[PDB]
């Protein structure tokens, strides 16, 4: 598991196409914060 | 995702990369500060192939800079897009090789290679999907010609199944900038033939003839030469980084261009090229693109492509166009010049189409050709080498650092056999 | 071969031996004299003053 | 409601304490004047005066007045209580006998009175942290005697000792081994957990990472301050796995004799190389267990492991923590003792590390501080004992101690006790 | 505040202290009228160490001058900065010594020491926490070598716990002044090993070679020698007077430099010393300081320190520097010269640092060392003593005031004794 890694913070768009990009995309679209809101 | 790591060594390779990375950066819309500012979403679509992301969203090239003297990187760091390069990857020597291949491959190299091999291992293991390696260097410079081929040997030792690509600036006798080219060039090529999956040769004199005749500009410069090389190289991997009608990656080219495991030396060309004064009259059409591509003088190598028969050819087009026109033009150029294609291999041209053209041009073409024409370069360098070696001039310097004439003899015999069996298939018939 | 402390010695003007050191020492004496002139602490300038 | 008491004895102890208090007052937003600009997570280290300013829960001891009065003239002169900056009259002069048998009693009574009065105002005393340099006369003697007094006055309360031992080859004084073994014996049965704080390892780390060729004590003290802050951030900030100060004496000490520990911190990167790096959880965990990253000059590959405590701060995620620790366990170069199948305590805090202006460290989002108990630490005791007995064989410098009122036999039982300790360390490592 | 007081006797000690007090007033910014016109607040928090405070805002040195002839005191009072010392601290005879130890130690010394003892006791009980004593004197004269050692014995039995430094100008055989020097030299030095906690030796011949080789000054006078002695002596107490990272007092020096109670003889040196020329032509860096400080011909003693082995050594760096560099230099210099350091004691070098460089300087080094080669001086002096004692020359001048050959016999016997136990550690192996 080497997720995150070569995909940093970005909002909207189709992304970078590495890792789980597809799965984070719909989460980010339906709700803000595709991955792990900052504390 | 089928990613490649950039490693460059020697002054020539450093200068080549200094503008190759600039071309990649402005094509992908990356500022010298590492912040993306492009307009098309396809720009970030496959940015993976050459970049890494650090915290804060900034991008860094996965290129490792190597040499035996720090002046080169001290110069290129102040240049444009010099801030992209990661400071840790810089590996430089303390003495210098002085264009002595034995020094650069046996004494200084055996000690220096540890850090560079460690860092390249780190880069390889960090990347998820490694496609292969690409290296830029010149066969006339000692430190490059030695330590680069040493790194070739070792990297191929731990990664036998991956593809590897070599960018060799082979010296021509007309424009000779150094005296000991025959020795270090033949020593480098002896090792390079055994371990190179792909090797493409570049001639500075051919570059200069192209820029003087086609571009018709009065004062050419190393900047323009580097720009030509960088554009040619971006053309190679545009198809791997952008969608198109028919994608064909590096392994695709390796399968479709190398008939026998040892004939893996190529000559390249780029199109279109027009002068600033005539650019408004030319109309960009596939027929004239192909006519310029298959021009003998447009090739970036000294070898006369009409002095031999093509083993195979490959053309990568960039931009939107009809593939039927491409195919019919390919058939026309094949059957019209059947004299210059060896007969026992029908349909010996690979054609690939990518839907994203270079910025500022609506269509572009890159050409890679495997032909018998390269034999004369090796014949002539062999003549220069034997002229050097009969009188044993400039030889005690090499042999005083662990070398002997046995290595020179075996290398020249190997390269002579290379030339002989390279020309063997030119006259072979079915 | 140049050796110092050679029996009879002339002034700094001749080049018999160890002339450079004494000449630059005298020069620094003048230089600090200039400094004592620059900063108004000269005993003479006090003497004519009172 | 929960807070600790800070003790700084010896010149090195006070010089590192002043830096760590700089760091803490900077982190909690308190200016050197002592009042919050206003433009309950500080009770651990500061207490309200009733209206406005605050005072730290720390006391400073030293026999020579130079450091104490120079701090009194420093910029923090309005921060500390004027009467808790205790200074003596005559320096101990690297002599354990002077600091333990002749001049200590005249100051330790006032010191313990100060400690009592400080504890009286508090309600949730968690323990004591003590900072001293062992290879120094006043430091070793006063720290030893204070630990002895506290062990009988309070008893069950936890005490953590961040001691600076002499380095293996690089050292300043010649007579350091004597008071080194004496202080080690004195603290062996009175310090709950001791932390190695040599200097040669810190020089190596700063020269290789920060690329500093002319470092001074300031960088070392700032690194130690960062270590302390990362260690104690859990008590005062919210996190997924909050860990109390008492969660060391229950997790890292298999036997009452073995309580000496050595640390590490990550990341260690300057400001120009930070923006070009990954700084992922797996990488920062891997960089922690490498043997040149260890905060003390000792090879961990020469011995087993008994207990490891890793504290993460920032946006750390237990998924990544577990993945990294699984990779570490898979890795072969690090091995644990058989009778310890599980040997890690992990803590998580949401507060990212704070950055001091003008410091060498850069602003970093993820960081981990690691504490390790290893049987390989017997190497430093062995080398120190050898340097001891080489010159003790012919009774050098022994008059300076015997004439101060110290009996000559203490060296024998000190030698025997450290010898028993080293048999303990070598015996625990055997397989069952 | 752990202060010290100064006692000086004889013409030599008078001159040494006279120039030392000028120097200390100089870097404390005190005018000859005793008024502070310094710039720093850092020159006043430790002013009580050496200067007492009096009415009118002035400061007075706590120094007491003793001798048998008022000529030297009349000269020093008329000399520059002569108004600092109080007239009450001058104790002088009206007869003189005549280079005879017996006159100064038995007849006139006993009857005159009462006043100096009273004044030193008064001034000592005046201060809050007295740190120790320091004496500057010569052993080749009568009045000094007699009254100084008598007062040392007296104050030692009066204050057993306090520490005492002495700065001893011993007679050099090469440059001689009196034909009776070795007698009173041996008689005085016989009484130091029982009282003085630290003795540090100085040779006028050594100072002459230093000034004529390194400083290269054509015609040096006693002012130069006195000034070098003053700078070297002043460098010792910088730690107790100025802030720094590593403070180290006289007691720390004693405990870290005394292996055994009868090995309290030291040899000292100063750096950086250079002639007028390269003073701005050469860079002052700690590697250069540590290279120059261990130079054998940099010594202020006729003893040549490369004929033996070092027991312990200590250096007191001044000015801002980095501790890691100091430690690595010390370690490297101890490693390259293992043959010159005794083996059964590890890490026999002490380093201290202070944050205030001297006047007009940015880095300075003061060195103290305990070496086995100092016994050569005692060998020569004992040889001369025995040689002119066997013929009983000039012994009547001594025996005419209650002295006998017996005490001479114990003096020379203890000399040979100390020589034996000081040389038998040279070959001692564990
Ligand atoms: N890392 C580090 N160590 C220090 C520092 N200051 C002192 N030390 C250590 O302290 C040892 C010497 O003792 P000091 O601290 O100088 O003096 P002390 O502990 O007060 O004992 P005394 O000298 O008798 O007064 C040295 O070997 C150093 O290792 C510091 O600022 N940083
Ligand atoms: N394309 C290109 N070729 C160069 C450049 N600089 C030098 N060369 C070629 O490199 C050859 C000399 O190589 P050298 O500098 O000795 O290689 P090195 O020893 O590895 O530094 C010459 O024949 C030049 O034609 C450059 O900036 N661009
Ligand atoms: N360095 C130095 N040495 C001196 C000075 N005055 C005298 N001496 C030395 O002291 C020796 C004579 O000592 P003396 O005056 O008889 O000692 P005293 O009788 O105790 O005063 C001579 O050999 C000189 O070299 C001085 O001002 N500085
Ligand atoms: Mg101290």
């Amino acid at each position: 598991t080497t997720l995150e890694s070569y995909n940093k913070q970005l909002q909207k768009g189709q992304g970078t196409l590495i890792g789980n990009w597809w799965e984070e995309r719909e989460l980010r679209d339906v709700t803000g914060i595709g991955r792990s809101a900052h504390n | 995702m089928r990613e490649i790591v950039h490693i460059q060594g020697g002054q020539c390779g450093n200068q080549i990369g200094a503008k190759f990375w600039e071309v990649i950066s402005d094509e992908h819309g990356i500022d010298p500060t590492g912040t993306y500012h492009g307009d098309s979403d396809l720009q970030l679509e496959r940015i993976n192939v050459y970049y890494n992301e650090a915290t804060g969203g900034r991008y860094v090239p996965r290129a490792i800079l190597m040499d035996l003297e720090p002046g080169t990187m001290d110069s290129v760091r102040a240049g444009p897009f010099g801030q992209l390069f990661r400071p840790d990857n810089f590996v430089f020597g303390q003495t210098g090789a002085g264009n002595n291949w034995a020094k650069g491959h046996y004494t200084e190299g055996a000690e220096l290679i540890d850090s560079v091999l460690d860092v390249v291992r780190k880069e390889a293991e960090g990347c998820d999907c490694l496609q292969g390696f690409q290296i830029t260097h010149s066969l006339g410079g000692g430190t490059g010609s030695g330590m680069g081929t040493l790194l070739i040997s070792k990297v191929r030792e731990e990664y036998p199944d991956r593809i590897m690509e070599t960018f060799s600036v082979v010296p021509s006798p007309k424009v000779s900038d150094t005296v000991v080219e025959p020795y270090n060039a033949t020593l480098s090529v002896h090792q390079l033939v055994e371990n190179a999956d792909e090797c493409m040769v570049i001639d500075n004199e051919a570059l200069y003839d192209i820029c003087f005749r086609t571009l018709k500009l009065t004062t050419p410069t190393y900047g323009d030469l580097n720009h030509l090389v960088s554009a040619a190289m971006s053309g190679v991997t545009c198809c791997l980084r952008f969608p198109g009608q028919l994608n064909s990656d590096l392994r695709k080219l390796a399968v479709n261009l190398i008939p026998f495991p040892r004939l893996h030396f190529f000559m390249i060309g780029f199109a279109p090229l027009t002068s600033r004064g005539s650019q408004q009259y030319r109309a960009l059409t596939v027929p004239e693109l192909t006519q310029q591509m298959f021009d003998a003088k447009n090739m970036m190598c000294a070898a006369d492509p009409r002095h031999g028969r093509y083993l195979t050819a490959s053309a990568l087009f960039r931009g939107r166009m009809s593939t039927k026109e491409v195919d019919e033009q390919m058939l026309n150029v094949q059957n019209k010049n059947s004299s210059y294609f060896v007969e026992w291999i029908p349909n010996n041209i690979k054609s690939s189409i990518c839907d994203i053209p270079p910025k500022g041009l609506k269509m572009a073409v890159t050409f890679v050709g495997n032909s018998t024409a390269i034999q004369e370069m090796f014949k002539r360098v062999a003549e220069q080498f034997t002229a050097m070696f009969r009188r044993k001039a400039f030889l005690h310097w090499y042999t005083g650092e662990g070398m002997d004439e046995m290595e020179f003899t075996e290398a020249e015999s190997n390269m002579n056999d290379l030339v002989s069996e390279y020309q063997q298939y030119q006259d072979a018939t079915a | 071969m140049h050796n110092y402390n050679v029996d009879r010695k002339y002034q700094y003007n001749c080049r018999i031996g160890n002339w450079s050191e004494e000449w630059e020492l005298d020069e620094y004496k003048m230089k600090e004299y200039l400094k004592n002139k620059e900063k108004q602490k000269l005993v003479s300038t006090d003497k004519e003053d009172r | 409601m929960r807070e600790v008491i800070s003790i700084h004895v010896g010149q090195g102890g006070i010089q590192v304490g002043n830096a760590c208090w700089e760091l803490f007052c900077l982190e909690h937003g308190i200016q050197p004047d002592g009042q919050m600009p206003s433009d309950d997570a500080f009770n651990t280290f500061f207490s309200e005066t009733g209206a406005g300013k605050h005072v730290p829960r720390a006391v400073f001891l030293d026999l020579e007045p130079t450091v104490i009065d120079e701090v009194r003239t420093g910029t923090y002169r309005q921060l500390f209580h004027p009467e808790q900056l205790i200074s003596g009259k005559e320096d101990a002069a690297n002599n354990f006998a002077r600091g333990h048998y002749t001049i200590g009693k005249e100051i330790v009574d006032l010191c313990l009175d100060r400690i009592r009065k400080l504890a009286d105002n508090c309600t949730g005393l968690q323990g004591f942290l003590v900072f001293n340099s062992v290879g120094g006369g006043t430091g070793s003697g006063l720290g030893s005697l204070l630990l002895e007094r506290l062990s009988v006055d309070y008893g069950k309360k936890s005490k953590l000792g961040f001691t600076i031992y002499p380095s293996p080859q690089v050292s300043t004084a010649v007579v350091e081994p004597y008071n080194s073994i004496l202080s080690t014996h004195s603290l062996l049965e009175h310090t709950d957990v001791a932390v190695m704080l040599d200097n040669e390892a810190i020089y190596d780390i700063c020269r290789r990472n920060l690329d500093i060729e002319r470092p001074t004590y300031t960088n070392l003290n700032r690194l130690i301050a960062q270590v302390i802050s990362s260690l104690t951030a859990s008590l005062r900030f919210d996190g997924a796995l909050n860990v109390d100060i008492t969660e060391f004496q229950t997790n890292l000490v298999p036997y009452p004799r073995i309580h000496f520990m050595l640390s590490s911190y990550a990341p260690i990167i300057s400001a120009e190389k930070a923006y070009h790096e990954q700084l992922s959880v797996a990488e920062i965990t891997n960089s922690a267990f490498e043997p040149a990253n260890m905060m003390a000059k000792c090879d961990p590959r020469h011995g087993k492991y008994m207990a490891c405590s890793m504290m993460y701060r920032g946006d750390v995620v237990p998924k990544d923590v577990n993945a990294s620790i699984a990779t570490i366990k898979t890795k072969r170069t690090i091995q644990f003792v058989d009778w310890c199948p599980t040997g890690f305590k992990v803590g998580i805090n949401y507060q990212p590390p704070t950055v001091v202006p003008g410091g060498d460290l850069a602003k970093v989002m993820r960081a981990v501080c690691m504490i390790s108990n290893s049987t390989a630490i017997a190497e430093v005791f062995s080398r120190l004992d050898h340097k001891f007995d080489l010159m003790y064989a012919k009774r050098a410098f022994v008059h300076w101690y015997v004439g101060e009122g110290m009996e000559e036999g203490e060296f024998s039982e000190a030698r025997e006790d450290l010898a028993a300790l080293e048999k303990d360390y070598e015996e625990v490592g055997i397989e069952t």
